[PDB]
């Protein structure tokens, strides 16, 4: 019943201004206590800052003076305004409603904002050929920045789909495999296709992976 | 020299209020001296805005308000012209051109129960802040949700007193400090308070 | 400001176990506390808040205990769906300040790998590079080795290695191998080899496959 969506995450150059947004459905913010709360990739959670019921906003000591809460009462909306980002700053975000800045029952889905002089870049999608059962899948390779989402067969096949997390390589750019092992009664009659898309570069790749 | 102000049933009351419920008392129609509070050892926080503290003895105001209270001891630098806060914001708000003083100490050996004393409670959601020396005691169910929340507390309908758990083991910060507001308002009626001749 | 430290950084325990998972404060925060489990993936949920009190909807397997600087969280019985990371979060003190973590991993019985590998494709080996995927399916524990051999060529840091998080259906692991190589220094070798150690194998598996095939 309560749903807190994000948006406005994205790739941004340091020194830079974003804008990120935080919908609500199940409750008005107009009358709650909200908080933006940032987890650096591999590092734990840090809270950032905090909106009170009568309008009072508070900031962490990293990020006063550069962050601004804000909220918008007639359309349920929670902002957060970013400006002069430093390179710390690249982080997924959660809109959070609290218990009077206690605790945080109710946690948006999060938003990566990314923070680098690197422009943005497409990524490219290559097949992997297979040979009981059989594995098959999709490599994406030197993209930037995250995420990149793989689905099969327009989300039809989620069991058996391992998605690996992105690795760094030495270049700079991001590489995902995603597999899935199918049995080989179905192999030679059913065609798979992955989804790769990429909401930073808005890139759709439809390619089907075959034997 | 007679007819000195009470300042013993406000300093030295054995029952005080909590902050949201602060008690105000209107002192007037005596003669008060100050200096018996400011040479006191026992307060930990005296804090005068607008006067000087020692020239207390001296001005003639027409009556004194005393609102005293029970708050958290980190809770103390809210109490001040233009903190904010929960205390500041939905339990007790100074003006920006507050004059008088506010004086705290540490009663962790009268209002801290080895159980825990839950008499002590403050404000922790209203819609919007309080106006300056505004008092609000209504304890009707807040509407969090904007659903039709028809009194009955439950999801997204929560009490809006929240209680301070107070012990002796606890730490500096979450031990009870008693409160005490003066503010000295001088309107242009005949002044009844002075300081000893 | 209070510094928030979990204790241990990682807990591997089999299921149907009491697994217990300490935080301390610098300072005494009282019964502020609130514990939060964050599945791969996902935002956190809330567990247990006034180091006491469950959340509705949480399961009666979650408890906490403790007070002041010292506080427990005790997972009566450890399942499938409880792998996830747990942050202890204080609220007495005015800046917010989550704990470092914990991981907890179930232990399952010892699982072999199913080990495929898969040549670089002839419309990736146009644009200049070649990527040779060795792919490690359903074993467990995590620690295991892929050796590449090209020809029997002693390889070291070529490759890149990424490990899935454990799963909740059936607490195993995954691992992809990816092996990088220039168009022209792909083909002047013809087999390649995935040589994988696990303690679930009596014998490394070796996957091979040739390159005019
Ligand atoms: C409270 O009582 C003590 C001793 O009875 C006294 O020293 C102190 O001045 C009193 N506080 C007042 C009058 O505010």
């Amino acid at each position: 019943e309560v749903q807190l969506v994000e948006s406005g995450g994205g790739l941004v150059q340091p020194g830079g201004s974003l804008r990120l947004s935080c919908a609500a459905s199940g409750f008005t913010v107009s009358s709650n206590y909200m908080s933006w709360v940032r987890q650096a990739p591999g590092k734990g959670l840090e809270w950032v800052s905090v909106i009170y019921s009568g309008g009072s906003t508070y900031y962490a000591d990293s990020v006063k003076g550069r962050f601004t809460i804000s909220r918008h009462n007639s359309k349920n909306t929670l902002y957060l305004q970013m400006n002069s980002l430093r390179a710390e700053d690249t982080a997924v975000y959660y809109c959070a409603r609290g218990y009077g800045d206690y605790y945080f029952d109710y946690w948006g889905q999060g938003t990566l904002v990314t923070v680098s002089s690197a422009s943005t870049k497409g990524p490219s999608v290559f097949p992997l050929a297979p040979s009981g059962t059989a594995a098959l899948g999709c490599l994406v390779k030197d993209y930037f920045p995250e995420p990149v989402t793989v689905s099969w067969n327009s989300g039809a096949l989620t069991s058996g789909v391992h998605t690996f997390p992105a690795v760094l390589q030495s270049s700079g750019l991001y590489s995902l495999s995603s597999v899935v092992t199918v049995p080989s009664s179905s192999l030679g009659t059913q065609t798979y296709i992955c989804n790769v898309n990429h909401k930073p570069s808005n890139t759709k790749v439809d390619k089907k992976v075959e034997p | 020299i007679t007819n000195l102000c009470p300042f013993g049933e406000v300093f030295n009351a054995t029952r005080f209020a909590s902050v949201y419920a602060w008690n105000r008392k209107r002192i007037s129609n005596c003669v008060a001296d100050y200096s018996v509070l400011y040479n006191s050892a026992s307060f930990s926080t005296f804090k005068c805005y607008g006067v000087s503290p020692t020239k207390l003895n001296d001005l003639c105001f027409t009556n004194v308000y005393a609102d005293s209270f029970v708050i958290r001891g980190d809770e103390v630098r809210q109490i001040a012209p233009g903190q904010t806060g929960k205390i500041a914001d939905y339990n007790y708000k100074l003006p920006d051109d507050f004059t008088g003083c506010v004086i705290a100490w540490n009663s962790n050996n009268l209002d801290s129960k080895v159980g825990g004393n839950y008499n002590y409670l403050y404000r922790l959601f209203r819609k919007s802040n309080l106006k300056p020396f505004e008092r609000d005691i209504s304890t009707e169910i807040y509407q969090a949700g904007s659903t039709p929340c028809n009194g009955v507390e439950g999801f997204n309908c929560y009490f809006p007193l929240q209680s301070y758990g107070f012990q002796p083991t606890y730490g500096v910060g979450y031990q009870p400090y008693r409160v005490v507001v003066l503010s000295f308002e001088l309107l242009h009626a005949p002044a009844t308070v002075c300081g000893p001749k | 400001d209070v510094v928030m430290t979990q204790s241990p950084a990682t807990l591997s325990l089999s299921p149907g176990e009491k697994a217990t998972l300490s935080c301390r404060a610098s300072q005494s925060v009282s019964s502020y506390l609130a514990w939060y489990q964050q599945k791969p993936g996902q935002p956190p949920k809330l567990l247990i808040y006034w180091a006491s009190t469950r959340e509705s909807g949480v399961p009666d397997r979650f408890s906490g205990s403790g007070s002041g600087t010292d506080f427990t969280l005790t997972i009566s019985s450890l399942q499938a769906e409880d792998v996830a990371v747990y942050y202890c979060q204080q609220y007495g003190s005015s800046p917010l300040t989550f704990g470092g973590g914990t991981k907890v991993e179930i232990k399952r019985t010892v699982a072999a790998p199913s080990v495929f590998i898969f040549p670089p494709s002839d419309e990736q080996l146009k644009s200049g590079t070649a990527s040779v995927v060795c792919l490690l399916n359903n074993f467990y524990p995590r620690e295991a080795k892929v050796q590449w051999k090209v020809d029997n060529a002693l390889q070291s840091g070529n490759s890149q290695e990424s490990v899935t998080e454990q799963d909740s259906k059936d607490s195993t692991y995954s691992l992809s191998s990816t092996l990088t190589l220039s168009k022209a220094d792909y083909e002047k070798h013809k087999v390649y080899a995935c040589e994988v150690t696990h303690q679930g194998l009596s014998s490394p598996v070796t996957k091979s496959f040739n390159r005019g095939e």
